[PDB]
């Protein structure tokens, strides 16, 4: 696939999508007030697809992200000031 | 860029202890360094049996030691499998692992300064010694970084345009404070290595000129 990761400030949650070159416009993003979803493009296969059901809740028009080159950054806007323990959520 | 964090509660709390009492055995900071620095190549080695293409980057295993008088810095470089910007923020201050707290306690309970290590925050024994770290990492997987901090509730974490580019690995730099200016002469430095690192299995050179050691 492609590997991700998270780290958080207690206004942000930031996940990491490390991915390298890929063009913007490849990338399709879209946020819910507990959802995230990321769906880059993959030309040959199938798109990768990080969808999870997210810890907390979120301000979807607050959030952002960036194509980066190598990484895919995404800046989740946390709608509660509270520590998540995980990106997703079980 | 840069961007700023602010160090959890708990590591506020131990940056403060290390860098305000006055501890007697200062020196095992070095060993958790060139300690902390193995296990980084541990991993980009293991990585590597099954992926010669990882190496690619910087293919030689190696720490290196470099003091220098003038600018009154130690300065640890090792070509270990680095971190990313996401590994950076999380674990140089960001997440409070469970040893934090628990070291803390068993600090005041009498404990010594040197079980630091023990505890899984070794990284920090660095300001024992020194008054600003700067540490400028690159892992294969994101860019090189630098994250930087004088202990003042906060650091900063900035990409690297201005600075040399590591193949691979992390180059900590120690801005020594004024007491702690021995460990910046050959004989101290070959000394501690030789001291404490006869269990690590990598080259680790001295470039006061020149050469490695035991
Ligand atoms: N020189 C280095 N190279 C790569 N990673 C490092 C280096 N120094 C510290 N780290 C990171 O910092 C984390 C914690 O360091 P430390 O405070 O010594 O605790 P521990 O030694 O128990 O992991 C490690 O998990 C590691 O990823």
């Amino acid at each position: 696939k492609y590997r991700h990761e998270y780290y958080q400030k207690p206004e942000e949650v930031v996940v990491t999508v490390f991915a390298k070159g890929i063009p913007k416009q490849n990338v399709n993003i879209d946020f819910g007030e507990q959802i995230l979803s990321v769906v880059i493009e993959v030309p040959g296969e199938d798109a990768y697809y990080l969808q999870p059901r997210l810890f907390g809740k979120i301000i979807p028009d607050k959030c952002k992200y960036e194509v980066l080159s190598t990484k895919i950054e995404i800046c989740l806007a946390k709608a509660d000031i509270i520590t998540w323990a995980s990106l997703e959520h079980g | 860029e840069t961007e700023t964090f602010a160090f959890q509660a708990e590591i506020n709390q131990l940056l403060s202890l290390i860098i305000n009492t006055f501890y007697s055995n200062k020196e095992i900071f070095l060993r958790e360094l060139i300690s902390n620095s193995s296990d980084a190549l541990d991993k980009i080695r293991f990585e590597s049996l099954t992926d010669k293409s990882k190496l690619d980057a910087q293919p030689e295993l190696f720490i290196h030691i470099i003091p220098d008088k003038a600018t009154s810095t130690l300065t640890i470089v090792d070509s270990g499998i680095g971190m990313t910007k996401s590994d950076l923020v999380n674990n140089l201050g960001t997440i409070a692992r469970s040893g934090t707290k628990e070291f803390m306690e068993a600090l005041a309970a009498g404990a010594d300064v040197s079980m630091i290590g023990q505890f899984g925050v070794g990284f920090y024994s660095a300001y024992l010694v020194a008054e600003r770290v700067v540490v400028t990492t690159k892992h294969n997987d994101d860019e090189q970084y630098v994250w930087e901090s004088q202990a003042g509730g906060s650091f900063t974490v900035t990409r690297d345009t201005s600075g040399e580019q590591l193949g691979r690995g992390t180059k900590m730099v120690l801005y020594l404070k004024d007491d702690q200016m021995e460990y910046l002469e050959e004989r101290r430095i070959k000394d501690l290595v030789k001291r404490h690192s006869e269990f690590i299995s990598y080259p680790i050179s001295l470039w006061t000129e020149k050469t490695t050691e035991k």
